[PDB]
């Protein structure tokens, strides 16, 4: 069994074309990337305080 | 007393640059699930000092094939322009109050392109020159949109006086009136300071460090200070242009607090772009500017000339 | 003149930072240390590498666009005339001609970074 | 975690606040406790030059009211 | 402080001598932009604020910038230096001494007749005495380009469009 | 009908930037000529008193020139106060 | 006496130099990935002021992370020469230390210390990211005990 | 005339002499042309501001834009010549003697 990774054709109606035009002109997926980085900024870092803390063996 | 004013403008700006290095490193670290500087001083607060001290005691290798006159003139021009860009800024009252303040900024920032054209040429190496030429072409191409966007926005101001921007934005931000021009202006400012996906002249994974390969220690440090001063200055210009703060003539400290907070927010956004996107190709950003930004900018300049006339909303020229 | 003092201070302090930056460190230089950097080898000088008509064409097109921008800068004061219809006609005329220059460069290859 | 970035931001904020406050206070100090007079146009400059002449102390900002003559 | 326009003009002429003696074009361009900066300052001292800032933004940051960019591409294998020729030194020295001799003669005589009659009585002396009101006369004159200068706008815009077409014709190279 | 709608469809689907720019430029071209307020802008520009209004000598037969600034003669800015 | 001022100045300069140890990414082989693991969030070499640097002109320490071959040694020495001073070399892994698994090969130089002077030898194949971090902190402590200005004062 | 006018006209004369006295590079001559234009700009600006010829305030703008258009044309010509000969040397522009 296999699957296609990039074999979807975009829809070509009024609403979908307007969705893509708004995504083009208003940078919505760039805003999603900014949101992902902003969400990572408010997560506790995985850093340990070496040498006072040590990696597990 | 005016000399003290000049000094108390310049020195805090350089300190703000020094700690902007730390702030950028920490923001990048926390967006990347790490910490960043937290060992050298409390929360890395002495790290900029460590960097500045290490740099000025490191051997500044000058190239054997370098015209030293321009090799040292380029950092002087860069830092002098980066500092003098703050003298007309209306933190409530400017150091220098001109009729044509934003025109003055446009001219001074257009003179800053020489520091790359002279550093790349002076460094020789026959390859950093190509990176310098790419940087100069990018800079001059985005100067077009900077100038036209500034022109269109100022048609509500009525003059080139920056103090008038405070009056123009008394009841409403200029963002609510020109947000498309605000996005294009912000990306143009991103591109002019060689930041974010527009950092082609110093692509860490494209050309190592481009025009700054041969510079080391001290002159490299001053170039860095010039770039970060330009970053903070451009964000201050953006805040004053689009997010005008309310002014109390009897309490200008409120305006200063407002302006500083908004400038810091825009600078943190500049560092936010750095941590979120891949890098544009040179031809790709040139295509963006010339075929995407420029037509919309021309159309919006047309719109913003038509709009005050057809609504009887032309501002005063005084 | 205050502005002249400000420029003098900025330039003077930048040059002083050069002087400390470029004289304070302790130096020890040899031939292979200051050799031009080429990722671990020596660079070829070749012969006038910075070429290609496209780099010059973008500069020229920026120059002409910058001239039209110079023509557009007086606009904030131009809207203060009683003869607003003539002024609007001429400003829009200049902007259509800017758009026409952009379109002509665009359609006739122009802005393209070709093979 | 993220709030440890705040110290550097606070240092930046203080360093950026200093210029505006210093400019405002120097302007108040050197202009008679009032805002530094703005002369974008020759009429305002002429107003200030008249102000300097009538003050008797060669300072435009020393304001003579109806107590001077009437 | 008493004389500012004269130092600016002497430096202007010195820069002209420097770049017109024609060293390698990068130093000629450096001299040209120094001359342009001091000339922008000269016209700033005369009340031409917009015109001087135009000098800056379009000449020094536009036209020049483009000139230095194009020199950085079409140059010599070892791009030349000022010192490399005795002709550059001779031309610059002769120009500097003909500047010094004539400025000394004009300062101490005030009636030189090199082609034109000149009197260095000052430079502030020729300024008129009056008020310009609540506007910059220069800005009002330049903003009249769109109301009074319709024909000028027409011909200049046509020439700029023709310039784009012309540059694309010439550089095609076939 | 369908030809222009299809062209607008293709342009909106592939070049939204050019569609937006041409629409904005067209409106900037067209809208001022239909605005009732353009004449108002002209009038506001005309009512701004940059110069001194140097007076006239009443040779008699000047019944429409005021005499005093607060005489019921000469143009009025009451229209501008409410606009 | 005046040796107290020189000692304080040396302490200041050596604190500034070890608080901003900017290394150069010389990733030759398997040791390169453990070094970017010391870069990774778990160890976060940037929290020590140890940045991700670039061209040797702004690098303070060379990390030789991987096998040095005969074909590659001239480039390593070239970039070592191009480093501004003061500069340090950390040899990471058995291959860089003394040849390692490939010690008896025709094409492998037996230890980078035949090519450059080495300050710290980090053992392991590969050394764990924690071992490399320990070597980096040990290098920092080497810098702390330098007495360059006190050497000069007694010359 | 005041001595600023003397120095401005002197700058024009020096630029004219520098342009007429050629050297190898074409770019140097083009820079001399640009200096001639800049001196003309400053002379026009001084004359126009001093006599308060208000409508003539726009003349320096027109002079600047037209001379920069000519400079663009000359730069393109130089680039074509260089692509022919690898240099902008005027001595290569001599094959029309025959
Ligand atoms: C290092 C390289 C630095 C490059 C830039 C140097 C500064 C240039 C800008 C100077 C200020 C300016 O233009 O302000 C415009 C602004 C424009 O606005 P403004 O003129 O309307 O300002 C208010 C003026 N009134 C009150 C009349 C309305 O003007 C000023 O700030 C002051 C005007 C008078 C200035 C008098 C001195 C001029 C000196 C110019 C520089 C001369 C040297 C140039 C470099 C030479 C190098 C060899
Ligand atoms: C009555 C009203 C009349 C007037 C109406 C005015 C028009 C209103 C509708 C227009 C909306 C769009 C305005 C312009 C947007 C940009 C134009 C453009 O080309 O975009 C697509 C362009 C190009 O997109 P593209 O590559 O997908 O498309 C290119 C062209 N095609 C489709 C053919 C391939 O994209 C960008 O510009 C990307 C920018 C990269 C950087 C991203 C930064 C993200 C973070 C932004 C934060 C916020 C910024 C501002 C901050 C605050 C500042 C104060
Ligand atoms: C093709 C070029 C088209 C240019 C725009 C058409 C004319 C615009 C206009 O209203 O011009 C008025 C102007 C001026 O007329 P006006 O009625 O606006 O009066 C202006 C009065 N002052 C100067 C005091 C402000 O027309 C001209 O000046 C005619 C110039 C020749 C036009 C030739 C076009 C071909
Ligand atoms: C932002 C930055 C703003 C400016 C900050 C200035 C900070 C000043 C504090 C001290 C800075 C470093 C001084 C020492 C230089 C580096 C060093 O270790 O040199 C060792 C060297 C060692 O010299 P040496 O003669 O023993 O060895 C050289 C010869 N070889 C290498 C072959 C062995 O010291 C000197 O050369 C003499 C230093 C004299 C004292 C300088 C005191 C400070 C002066 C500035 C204040
Ligand atoms: C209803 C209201 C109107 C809706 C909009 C209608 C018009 C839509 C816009 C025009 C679309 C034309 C067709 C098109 O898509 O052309 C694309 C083409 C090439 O584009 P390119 O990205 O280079 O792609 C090359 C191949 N890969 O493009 C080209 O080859 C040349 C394009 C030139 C564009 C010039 C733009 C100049 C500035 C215009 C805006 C300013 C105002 C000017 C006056 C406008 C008056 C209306
Ligand atoms: C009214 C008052 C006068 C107004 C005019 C301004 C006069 C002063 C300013 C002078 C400006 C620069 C003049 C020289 C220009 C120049 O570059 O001349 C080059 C010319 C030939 O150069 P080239 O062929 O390269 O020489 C051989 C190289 N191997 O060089 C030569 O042929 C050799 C001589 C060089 C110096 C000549 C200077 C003459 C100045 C006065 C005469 C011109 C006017
Ligand atoms: S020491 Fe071991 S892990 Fe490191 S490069 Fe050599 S073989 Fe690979």
């Amino acid at each position: 069994t296999y699957k296609f990774v990039n074999m979807r054709e975009p829809s070509m109606d009024m609403k979908s074309v307007t969705d893509r035009a708004a995504q083009t002109l208003l940078w919505t997926e760039l805003v999603r990337g900014l949101g992902m980085t902003l969400s990572y900024l408010f997560r506790e870092p995985a850093t340990i305080n070496y040498p006072f803390e040590k990696g597990p063996l | 007393m005016f000399m003290i004013n000049i000094l108390s403008l310049i020195i805090p700006i350089l300190l703000a640059v020094a700690f902007l290095t730390l702030v950028e490193r920490k923001v990048l670290g926390y967006m990347q699930l790490r910490k960043g500087p937290n060992v050298v001083g409390p929360y890395g607060l002495l790290q900029p000092i460590a960097d500045a001290l290490k740099l000025v005691t490191k051997e500044p290798l000058r190239p054997g094939t370098s015209s030293i006159s321009m090799f040292i003139i380029a950092p002087i021009l860069g830092l002098s322009l980066a500092l003098t860009m703050w003298v007309p800024l209306p933190m409530p009252y400017p150091l220098i109050n001109m009729n044509l303040g934003v025109l003055f900024m446009l001219a001074m920032s257009s003179l800053a392109v020489y520091s790359i054209l002279w550093s790349g040429w002076a460094s020789n190496s026959k390859y950093a020159l190509i990176g310098a030429l790419r940087a100069v072409a990018q800079t001059i191409s985005y100067e077009v949109t900077l100038a036209i966007i500034l022109l269109s926005v100022l048609l509500m101001n009525g003059s080139y006086t920056l103090s008038t921007l405070i009056t123009t934005q008394e009841h409403i931000w200029m963002i609510f009136t020109s947000w498309p021009l605000a996005m294009m202006w912000f990306i143009s400012t991103l591109a002019e300071t060689n930041r974010a996906p527009f950092d082609l002249t110093e692509g860490e994974s494209e050309l190592v460090s481009g025009f700054n390969v041969e510079y080391a220690a001290g002159p490299f440090a001053m170039f860095f200070m010039a770039e970060y001063a330009n970053i903070i200055m451009m964000n201050a210009f953006t805040a004053i242009l689009f997010l005008g703060a309310s002014h109390d003539p009897h309490t200008p400290e409120l305006y200063t607090i407002n302006f500083v907070l908004k400038t810091l927010a825009l600078t943190i956004t500049f560092l936010w772009i750095r941590a979120s996107y891949p890098r544009f190709r040179y031809d790709q950003l040139m295509h963006l500017l010339w075929k995407s930004f420029l037509p919309l900018t021309l159309a919006l300049c047309m719109w913003h000339i038509s709009l005050p006339i057809m609504t009887a909303s032309i501002p005063p020229q005084s | 003149m205050n502005i002249m003092l400000t420029l003098l201070t900025n330039v003077t302090l930048a040059s002083l930072l050069v002087l400390i930056a470029f004289w304070l460190p302790q130096l020890n230089a040899y031939s292979e240390k200051t050799s031009p950097y080429e990722c671990g080898f020596d660079p070829m000088g070749s012969a006038r590498l910075p070429f290609s008509m496209k780099f010059f064409l973008v500069a020229i097109t920026f120059l002409l666009f910058d001239l039209e921008i110079a023509l557009l800068l007086p606009l904030p004061w131009a809207s203060q005339t009683n003869n607003l219809k003539t002024m609007l006609t001429m400003a829009l005329f200049l902007l259509i001609l800017l758009a026409a220059s952009l379109a002509y460069e665009w359609t006739q290859k122009g802005l393209e970074w070709a093979e | 975690m993220w709030f440890e970035i705040l110290p550097g931001i606070a240092v930046m904020a203080a360093c950026l606040f200093i210029p505006g406050m210093a400019t405002a206070h120097i302007h108040k100090f050197t202009n008679g406790g009032k805002e530094k007079r703005v002369a974008h146009f020759s009429y305002q400059w002429n107003l200030m030059e008249r102000d300097r002449c009538i003050s008797g102390v060669n300072r435009y900002h020393v304001t003579k009211g109806l107590e001077n003559i009437d | 402080t008493m004389y500012i326009a004269f130092i600016l003009s002497t430096i202007f002429v010195i820069g002209f001598v420097g770049f017109s003696s024609k060293p390698s074009p990068i130093y000629g361009g450096l001299g040209l932009i120094v001359s342009g900066g001091v000339g922008c300052g000269i016209v700033l001292n005369f009340g031409g604020s917009f015109l001087g800032l135009m000098v800056f933004l379009i000449y020094l940051g536009g036209m020049l910038v483009v000139f230095g960019y194009t020199t950085a591409m079409a140059t010599e294998m070892y791009p030349e230096v000022w010192v490399s020729n005795k002709t550059v030194f001779g031309a610059f020295v002769s120009g500097l001494m003909m500047e010094f001799c004539m400025v000394y003669y004009a300062l101490k005589e005030e009636e030189v007749e090199i082609i034109f009659k000149f009197n260095g009585l000052g430079d502030w002396v020729i300024y008129d005495t009056g008020d310009s009101g609540f506007f910059s006369e220069e800005a009002m004159g330049i903003a009249a380009l769109y109301s009074y200068g319709t024909w000028l706008v027409i011909v200049t815009g046509w020439s700029l469009l023709i310039g784009v077409v012309v540059i694309m014709e010439i550089t095609r190279g076939n | 009908a369908g030809r222009i709608a299809s062209f607008l469809k293709n342009a909106w689907a592939k070049e939204p930037v050019l569609v937006a720019s041409f629409a904005i430029g067209g409106l900037a071209i067209i809208l001022p000529s239909l605005s009732p307020y353009t004449n108002y802008a002209i009038r506001i520009n005309r009512a701004t008193p940059y110069n001194y209004p140097v007076p006239l000598r009443d040779d008699g037969n000047m019944p429409d020139v005021p005499s005093h600034p607060q005489d019921p003669q000469g143009p009025s800015l009451e229209w501008l106060k409410n606009l | 006496r005046g040796e107290y001022v020189v000692a304080k100045l040396d302490d200041l300069v050596n604190w500034a130099r070890r608080s901003s140890l900017w290394p150069m990414t010389f990733g030759l082989a398997c040791c390169a990935v453990e070094m970017m693991h010391m870069a990774a969030p778990r160890y976060d070499m940037d929290r020590f002021g140890v940045v991700f640097r670039a061209s040797p002109r702004q690098s303070d320490v060379m990390i030789v992370a991987g096998t040095l071959t005969n074909k590659m040694a001239p480039a390593l020495r070239k970039v070592y020469d191009q480093m501004p001073e003061p500069r340090y070399v950390v040899s990471m892994g058995s291959c860089a230390n003394g040849g390692g698994y490939y010690h008896y090969s025709y094409s492998v130089v037996r230890g980078c210390d035949r090519i450059v002077p080495v300050d710290i030898y980090v053992p392991g194949c590969p050394p764990t990211a924690e071992a490399l971090l320990y070597g980096i902190l040990q290098l920092q402590r080497k810098i702390k005990r330098e007495k360059r200005l006190r050497i000069w004062y007694r010359r | 005339m005041p001595l600023v006018y003397m120095n401005i006209i002197m700058a024009f004369a020096i630029a004219l002499a520098g342009l007429l006295m050629y050297r190898s590079h074409l770019m140097s001559s083009l820079l001399c042309l640009e200096g001639m234009m800049l001196s003309l700009f400053i002379m026009s600006t001084l004359i126009i501001l001093n006599t308060h010829f208000t409508l003539a305030n726009m003349m320096p703008i027109i002079l600047l834009v037209f001379a920069a258009c000519e400079a663009a044309l000359g730069l393109s010509l130089l680039v074509m010549v260089s692509n022919t000969y690898g240099t902008d040397y005027v001595q290569n522009l001599n094959l029309l003697q025959c």
